[PDB]
Order: C-alpha cells, then sequence, then structure tokens
C-alpha cells in the first residue's frame, strides 16, 4: 500500500521545514496536488515550540489571500502533525532568478506587488513573517506569489518588542543581525526590500563571503545601483532599506509611491453594516511629554534601587531579567491586583531609562479603573524614585 | 467515522524489503513503502490496544524505541495505544506541552531603548479645524507605556495609551504630589 | 416609534466614538485652580473626577463649576478670589453640594444611542462619560454635538419627513419665553450671576432698541481662566467679548417661519450650541438649542 494521509497519496519530497519534511500528495480520485508538512510531535515536543505551533496552526488556518500559501487542513497522528497545504508547481521564485535572470521593470513590479500586498495583509492580522526572502516565496503556474513557511513567524502584542534574531543574513535588517529589539513590521519591510532588488537586478545588494564585512554592509545601508534601474524606483529602493528604522518606509509609503502604483491591480488591496460606521466616524508653546524615568546612575545601582522601593510600598515582584521586573500590587479598597512590568533600556553610553508597561487583567466586570489604577501604582513608585 | 483514525507505522533503518504485522491485520504481511531511510505505512485503526512486529529482510523484530509487551510464551512485541485525543490536534498539542514566583524575595547589558517609544502622541501637533481632543493612530507597540511630564507646582502628569476593540483612549491622570 | 428614533436605539454609543482621542481626569485632591488652568491646556471643556480613597469616578469637572466658584468668591478685582486659589476639588465639591445626592451619570459603550440623548435630557447635563463596565475605564465623553452631527448624515439618507417642511413656530420647538439676556455694558459678574440663576449655556447680548448684537456663552468664559484675568469680573461683556479669536461674523440668527430642516443645517454646519431666533427687528423672540431639537427628534 501507498503513504496515504486524508486520501492523498504522499509522493516526492518538496523540501526540508523547520519541522519533518514537506512532501508532494495527489488526491486517489479527483488527482488534485496538495503540499502535506510532516510535523514529527516528538521533535516538536525536545526544543519546545508546542505552543508556538499550536498559534501558528491558528493563525495560518484563518488567513484566505491569493498570495499567500492556504492552509487546507490540519491532520493529528500519535506520531505526527500532518499540515495539507496547497500546492504551487512553478517552485522558488529563487530558482526562477537564477534560471531566468532579472525580471523587467513591468514583471518585477507585478511580483512585488502582490507580494507586498501578502506582507501587508500578514500585518493587518498582527502577524509578522520574519523569513521573507526568494526561497520562501513561490510561483504558481501562472507566475502569482505565494508566501510559504510562517515557521519564523510571530503574532505582534500591543506594547510589546520582538528580540529574536531571525532569518538569512542576507534578508535581516541591520537591527536584527545588531541582537536590537524591534516591533517587527519594519523587519518585514527590509526583507521585501531585498527581494524587490533581487527582482529588478537579478543579484542581491548585500553580499559577501566574509561575514563581518556582509554585516557591516548591512549596518551601513549601502549597495550598488547598477545604471538600467530605474532612478523612481531607486529612491523606494532607498527608502525601504534605511538603515533608521524610524526612517524607513512603511507599507502606506510604498502604496503612495509612483512606481509602485503603475498599472496597481484594484483586487490587491483592501482599500457592510461596520464598514458605514467607520466612514461615518472618519468623515465627521506646548508641554513636552517623555518616556518613563531617566537615571545617569548605573545599571547595577538604579536596578538595586527600584527593588528597595518596589519593597517599602509592599509591592511584590518577580525578576525575570536582571533587567526585567512583573510587578503585581494588592489594591486595598478593591482587594484586587494590578501588574506592570519594568524594563531598564540604555539612552545613551552615559543615560539609562526604566520603563513601565500596563498588564491587561483576567478579571470580568470588577471595581474601579484599570487605567488609573495603573497609574497610581506608577505615581508612588515615581515620586520615589524622582 | 471514529472508527477510522489515522495512524503511522514508521521503520528507521536499512532494509531491501520491510513488512508490518499486527492484530489489526491479523498478522498478515503489509509491504512498506520507502524514503531513504525510511519505511512508511498508514493506517486507520479502531480506538484501542493494538499488537505488532515488523520484518526486515528476513528478521522478525520489534521496534526498540517504541513501547512494548511481552508474553508468557515469550513473544516480544511492540504494543500501540489508540486515544481519541491524538487525532484532535489542539487536544493532542495539549498533551504534547505537558510532557508560584509572586512572592517578593530580598533580591549582562541592558536593550537598548528601541526608537518607538520616543513617538510621543501627545507631542503631536494637528490641525486648528479639527476636534482637539483626536490624536493620530498609534503604534500598536507604543501602547500600555507610561508617559510623564516633568513634576511643577507640586503636581505630577501621567499617560498612556490603551485599546478598546478597534478604538485608542490616550487618559491623562492630574494627581498632586 | 419615530423615524428618527428607531436609528438612536439600533446605534451602539460605540458608534460614536472616534478611532483615537485623548480623556483628561483629574485626581479629586488637585488644586480645583490648577484643574481650570487643565482643561485650557488640553483644550478640553470637561473631565472625569478620581476619588484615590475610593478608587471611583466620583463625578465631572466643567466650565459651569468655574462659572459658580467665580460667582460664589467674587468680591472685586482688588482683591484675589483665595478659594478659587486655595480649595481642592474635593473641598468645593462639598460646599458646592450639601445633599449627598447626585451621584456620576455614565453610560455604557453597549448601550443604544437613543438610551443616550435620554439620559442627557433626563439629568440636562451635556456631557456624558462612556464607561466601559468590563475594564473600569472610561473611554469617552458624549455631547450633543457630536449626536447631531451623527444623525445630520443620517437624516440625509432617510426619506424627508413632514417634520421638516413645517415652520419652527408650528413646530414650537425651542424656548420662546422668559429669555436669559445681558446689555453690551453688562459686566461680566453679572453674567456670570445670571448662569448660575437661569441654567442656560449661552446670553444673548443685546442693545438698548433690543437688537441682539453679539453673544456671550459659558466657552466665552473660559478664555478668563486662558488669559488669567478671572480676577477681574468688572468689565463689560463687550470687552471680555473683543478677546475672541474668530474675527465675528454676526450672531447665528434663525427665523419662526423658518422649517426644522433649514436649522438643523444651519446649527450643525456652524459647531455652534444654539440659535437665536428673531424678528426681522432682530428683536429676540427665543432660543434654538441642541437639546432643544434631539428632545424633539428623541420624543416626536
Ligand atoms: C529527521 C526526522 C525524523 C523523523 C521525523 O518524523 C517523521 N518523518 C516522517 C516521514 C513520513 C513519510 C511520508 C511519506 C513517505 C513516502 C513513501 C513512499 C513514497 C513517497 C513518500 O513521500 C515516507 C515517509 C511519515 Cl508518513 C511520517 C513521518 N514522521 C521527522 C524528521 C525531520 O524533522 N525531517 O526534517
Ligand atoms: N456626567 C455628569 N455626572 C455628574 N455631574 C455632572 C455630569 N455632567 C455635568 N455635571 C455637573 O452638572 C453641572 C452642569 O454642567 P454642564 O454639563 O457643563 O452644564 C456642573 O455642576 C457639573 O459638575
Ligand atoms: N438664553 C436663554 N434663555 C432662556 N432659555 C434658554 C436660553 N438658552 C438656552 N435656553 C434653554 O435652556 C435649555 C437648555 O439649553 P442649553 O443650556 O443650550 O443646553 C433648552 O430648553 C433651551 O431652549
Ligand atoms: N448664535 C451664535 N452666534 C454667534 N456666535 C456664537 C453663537 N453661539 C455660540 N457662539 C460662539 O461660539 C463659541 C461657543 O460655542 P458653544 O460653547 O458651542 O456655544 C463662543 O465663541 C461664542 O461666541
Amino acid at each position: 500500500g501507498s503513504v496515504k494521509i486524508g486520501h492523498y497519496i504522499l509522493g516526492d519530497t518538496l523540501g526540508v521545514g523547520t519541522f519533518g519534511k514537506v512532501k508532494v500528495g495527489k488526491h486517489e480520485l479527483t488527482g488534485h496536488k496538495v503540499a502535506v508538512k510532516i510535523l514529527n510531535r516528538q521533535k516538536i515536543r525536545s526544543l519546545d515550540v508546542v505552543g508556538k505551533i499550536r498559534r501558528e496552526i491558528q493563525n495560518l488556518k484563518l488567513f484566505r489571500h491569493p498570495h499567500i500559501i492556504k492552509l487546507y487542513q490540519v491532520i493529528s497522528t500519535p506520531s505526527d502533525i500532518f499540515m495539507v497545504m496547497e500546492y504551487v508547481s512553478g517552485g522558488e521564485l529563487f530558482d526562477y532568478i537564477c534560471k531566468n535572470g532579472r525580471l523587467d521593470e513591468k514583471e518585477s513590479r507585478r511580483l512585488f506587488q502582490q507580494i507586498l500586498s501578502g506582507v501587508d495583509y500578514c500585518h493587518r492580522h498582527m502577524v509578522v513573517h520574519r523569513d521573507l526572502k526568494p526561497e520562501n516565496v513561490l510561483l504558481d503556474a501562472h507566475m502569482n506569489a505565494k508566501i510559504a513557511d510562517f515557521g519564523l513567524s510571530n503574532m505582534m502584542s500591543d506594547g510589546e518588542f520582538l528580540r529574536t534574531s531571525c532569518g538569512s543574513p542576507n534578508y535581516a535588517a541591520p537591527e536584527v543581525i545588531s541582537g536590537r529589539l524591534y516591533a517587527g513590521p519594519e523587519v518585514d519591510i527590509w526583507s521585501s526590500g531585498v527581494i524587490l532588488y533581487a527582482l529588478l537586478c537579478g543579484t542581491l545588494p548585500f553580499d559577501d563571503d566574509h561575514v563581518p564585512t556582509l554585516f557591516k554592509k548591512i549596518c551601513d545601508g549601502i549597495f550598488y545601483t547598477p545604471q538600467y534601474l530605474n532612478p523612481s524606483v531607486i529612491s523606494l529602493l532607498k527608502h525601504m532599506l534605511q538603515v533608521d528604522p524610524m526612517k524607513r518606509a512603511t507599507i502606506k509609503d510604498i502604496r503612495e509611491h509612483e512606481w509602485f502604483k503603475q498599472d496597481l491591480p484594484k483586487y490587491l488591496f483592501p482599500e457592510i453594516d461596520n464598514r458605514r460606521i467607520m466612514n461615518e466616524a472618519k468623515d465627521f508653546r506646548k508641554a513636552k511629554w517623555h518616556l518613563g524615568i531617566r537615571s545617569q546612575s548605573r545599571p547595577n545601582d538604579i536596578m538595586a534601587e527600584v527593588c528597595r522601593a518596589i519593597k517599602q510600598l509592599d509591592y511584590e515582584w518577580k525578576v525575570v531579567n536582571p533587567y526585567y521586573l512583573r510587578v503585581r500590587r494588592k489594591n486595598p479598597v478593591t482587594s484586587t491586583y494590578s501588574k506592570m512590568s519594568l524594563q531598564l533600556y540604555q539612552v545613551d553610553s552615559r543615560t539609562y531609562l526604566l520603563d513601565f508597561r500596563s498588564i491587561d487583567d483576567e478579571l470580568t466586570p470588577r471595581p474601579g479603573s484599570h487605567t488609573i489604577e495603573f497609574f497610581e501604582m506608577c505615581a508612588n513608585l515615581i515620586k520615589i524614585l524622582a | 467515522p471514529a472508527q477510522a483514525r489515522p495512524t503511522v507505522f514508521r521503520w528507521t533503518g536499512g532494509g531491501k524489503e520491510v513488512y508490518l504485522s499486527g492484530s489489526f491485520n491479523n498478522w498478515s504481511k503489509l509491504p512498506l513503502t520507502r524514503d531513504h531511510n525510511n519505511f512508511v505505512a498508514i493506517l486507520d485503526l479502531p480506538e484501542g490496544e493494538h499488537q505488532y512486529k515488523f520484518f526486515v529482510d528476513g528478521q522478525w523484530t520489534h521496534d526498540p524505541s517504541e513501547p512494548i509487551v511481552t508474553s508468557q510464551l515469550g513473544t516480544v512485541n511492540n504494543i500501540i495505544q489508540v486515544k481519541k485525543t491524538d487525532f484532535e490536534v489542539f487536544d493532542a498539542l495539549m498533551v504534547d506541552s505537558q510532557k508560584h514566583q509572586e512572592p517578593y524575595v530580598c533580591k549582562r547589558a541592558p536593550p537598548i531603548l528601541p526608537p518607538h517609544l520616543l513617538q510621543v502622541i501627545l507631542n503631536k501637533d494637528t490641525g486648528i479645524s479639527c476636534d482637539p481632543a483626536l490624536l493620530p493612530e498609534p503604534n500598536h507597540v507604543m501602547l500600555n507605556h507610561l508617559y510623564a511630564l516633568s513634576i511643577k507646582d507640586g503636581v505630577m502628569v501621567l499617560s498612556a495609551t490603551h485599546r478598546y476593540k478597534k478604538k485608542y483612549v490616550t487618559t491623562l491622570l492630574y494627581k498632586p504630589i | 416609534n419615530s423615524v428618527y428614533t428607531s436609528f438612536m436605539k439600533s446605534h451602539r454609543c460605540y458608534d460614536l466614538i472616534p478611532t483615537s482621542s485623548k480623556l483628561v481626569v483629574f485626581d479629586t485632591s488637585l488644586q480645583v485652580k490648577k484643574a481650570f488652568f487643565a482643561l485650557v491646556t488640553n483644550g478640553v471643556r470637561a473631565a472625569p473626577l478620581w476619588d484615590s480613597k475610593k478608587q471611583s469616578f466620583v463625578g465631572m469637572l466643567t466650565i459651569t463649576d468655574f462659572i459658580n466658584i467665580l460667582h460664589r468668591y467674587y468680591k472685586s478685582a482688588l482683591v484675589q478670589i483665595y478659594e478659587l486659589e486655595e480649595h481642592k476639588i474635593e473641598t468645593w465639591r462639598e460646599v458646592y453640594l450639601q445633599d449627598s445626592f447626585k451621584p456620576l451619570v455614565c453610560i455604557s459603550p453597549n448601550a443604544s444611542l437613543f438610551d443616550a440623548v435620554s439620559s442627557l435630557i433626563r439629568n440636562k447635563i451635556h456631557r456624558l462619560p462612556v464607561i466601559d463596565p468590563e475594564s473600569g475605564n472610561t473611554l469617552y465623553i458624549l455631547t450633543h454635538k457630536r449626536i447631531l452631527k451623527f444623525l445630520k448624515l443620517f437624516i440625509t439618507e432617510f426619506p424627508k419627513p413632514e417634520f421638516m417642511s413645517k415652520s419652527l413656530e408650528e413646530l414650537q420647538i425651542g424656548t420662546y419665553a422668559n429669555i436669559a439676556m445681558v446689555r453690551t455694558t453688562t459686566p461680566v459678574y453679572v453674567a456670570l450671576g445670571i448662569f448660575v440663576q437661569h441654567r442656560v449655556s449661552a446670553l444673548p447680548v443685546v442693545d438698548e432698541k433690543g437688537r441682539v448684537v453679539d453673544i456671550y456663552s459659558k466657552f466665552d468664559v473660559i478664555n478668563l481662566a486662558a488669559e488669567k484675568t478671572y480676577n477681574n469680573l468688572d468689565v463689560s461683556v463687550t470687552k471680555a467679548l473683543q478677546h475672541r479669536s474668530h474675527y465675528f461674523e454676526g450672531v447665528l440668527k434663525c427665523y419662526l417661519h423658518e422649517t426644522l430642516e433649514t436649522i438643523i443645517n444651519r446649527l450643525v454646519e456652524a459647531e455652534v450650541h444654539r440659535l437665536v431666533v428673531v424678528d426681522e427687528n432682530d428683536v429676540v423672540k427665543g432660543i434654538v438649542s441642541l437639546s432643544d431639537i434631539l428632545q424633539a427628534l428623541v420624543l416626536t
């Protein structure tokens, strides 16, 4: 007998994923082709990603977009998890560029629109891919782009940054190879800039066989622009490939760019009762704020100081990290708990900064205001540290 | 329906021929198709206890890594228990996952500050033609963080932006020291 | 029901809350002068009041409170107003309210707009804070102007009813008797006194002939806090009104024979909270406010 799951007959190996291997499969009746990702349960247990796998499955299951690979079904067995996904016969974009060379301006634009459309859709759903690269962009028989392999992806949470180094060095943003924290949509945009370059030039903008040189080239943001490149798209590349993440193009910026707007299909980007209400709403010297509290003093000094002041106010805390504390205060009136996170950051060599972040409560209707209780909790500590 | 539950039988090792025999097939020999060093068959088994053994290149053996059972006659077979929890994805991930720090105690480099937090929503001027209570749409990463004004006239001013569904509220509190 | 009443029962208050907004809150232990300055600083008319002791939102601080304080404790331009400078919000709340009755009137975001329009009229207040029962957090401050602006767009979509066709005297909408007004030469202090006794949002400024030459509203009073000119209330409303930034268009007026539709367009376009009904002579016949119009569309 053949290897058969959910009426699909398991064929040739397409490649190897973070877990297991991805294989082609063919329906015993219709001959329909799918891509089956095999996840070994004892392997996902070894490095404990089990929750990280469960959230990827939840998210990808809901995703419906023409330029993202669809997840049809997840089939569970005692030993293994099988992810049945849509199959596209064209293979990696990377292989396509290797064999056929650079794509002309119109074809590059057409593909780059489809891809960015997918990236945007992910971001609108609070998912960052982080592995974007031509090897992870597949093609169907008609040369439509399909984003695949969300194995390195992550969900964006309110007030949270990501420290995880991810993806290939060639497609990673200067902040990612530098190990710094990031929000994450700006990282997908940097990678998308590298993909755009690859489409237009048939080469990578940052590449060196010497790894320290490659990292410097990336953090410098310097790359070669061939003579045959449209000055218009060069400006778009310059914006997407900005080293400074605050200066780097957003998806809104790219949609407004003239080179991107040419020939743009209407279906690609989203822009009944819920839509109408939103339209109605839209139709209808100074003080200088600053973040947290700063001290020119030393990091071990300022950490000891906070813990002392936390204890003084009867608060309780967990040291999750040397510089990251989780605090829980009992409220005398409501007899409830109010939680906040403390993190120290380095502003410059001589200065450090303590950050206060509110933690959302578990509770159903309860007395008093969460936002205010959060303020009062910080206020008490700040008075001491001021 | 629930009588058909997919089960993977995998032999890791070399061979010219590998067969599977179990209680489920009446100890017949089911040939396993190969991929490299993996021989596999996938079978629907009823929920319950099942015993099996392999025939590898003329030698009857059991998988040492999988569980085993031993008969009073000295037969050594692999044994497998079909559980309904194995066939629902999220239930099986719950079981895989299974396999008090609040009390306060007496007791690397600091992460560099992400520049995203230096974008202050209240330091941003808006248009004179619009409601002054209105604000720009916040970066999700800026939410829940605490911002403040330099204490003046014995009064401290705290602020944070929180989200409610698809809407955002930036709240300012005026509290005296 | 009514055509427009159905609409108001349908939509939640959440529908009105803008995407991103600012909310100011005062601890009740805050010096009451500092609070009225904050309202000016942050460009908002009203703020919720928070009692740390009770861990609850006890009430709302508005410009009306600033008027009550000024009028009660003002003595002369020669002597500072101590109570304004020394008091805290809790202290003046205890003075102003001898009765322990008055609660904070709030509405849930899930609750319908109709229910919100009712509650504004029931307690006769212009500010309704929207509070989420689950989080305990105050989300937004609802006003007459926000709500009518919303309806206006919806009113155009629905087929024109006969109400709109009829003229204002026939319709009987608004206040046509016991109109509180002031002279051009009337002192601000006296004007303040009139706010307190009549509890009205604005006073038409009339000449000797009876004709309206201007209007003085509670909003114009907040300018005293702005320029820190509150110490001298002896000046006339005319001199006080010179300080308005917008170079003055003639007072917004409407007529009795004019249709309700005509008027709602004029109000919503101009964003003013009320219109002055007048004779051809400009002699004041009465006032139409947002609260009047909404009371018409909420009931009628
Ligand atoms: C290294 C390793 C060992 C074990 C592992 O877990 C599993 N590996 C598995 C492989 C298979 C499998 C599927 C299909 C075929 C096959 C047989 C004949 C013709 C075509 C085929 O694709 C062969 C094996 C099946 Cl059904 C289940 C499997 N579970 C994963 C991995 C792994 O992570 N690879 O990257
Ligand atoms: N939502 C509310 N709850 C309780 N009191 C209020 C509320 N809104 C206004 N007030 C009070 O009612 C009076 C009139 O305020 P205004 O709405 O500005 O006319 C003032 O004394 C306010 O303190
Ligand atoms: N100057 C005024 N004289 C008499 N009544 C008024 C005046 N202004 C408003 N009103 C009435 O007072 C009520 C509340 O109006 P407002 O204070 O504008 O919300 C409504 O019934 C108005 O018609
Ligand atoms: N009927 C009116 N005619 C002219 N100006 C007005 C009128 N009503 C209000 N204003 C002005 O609008 C501001 C206050 O608006 P509101 O608080 O909505 O009444 C002040 O500058 C008033 O002078």
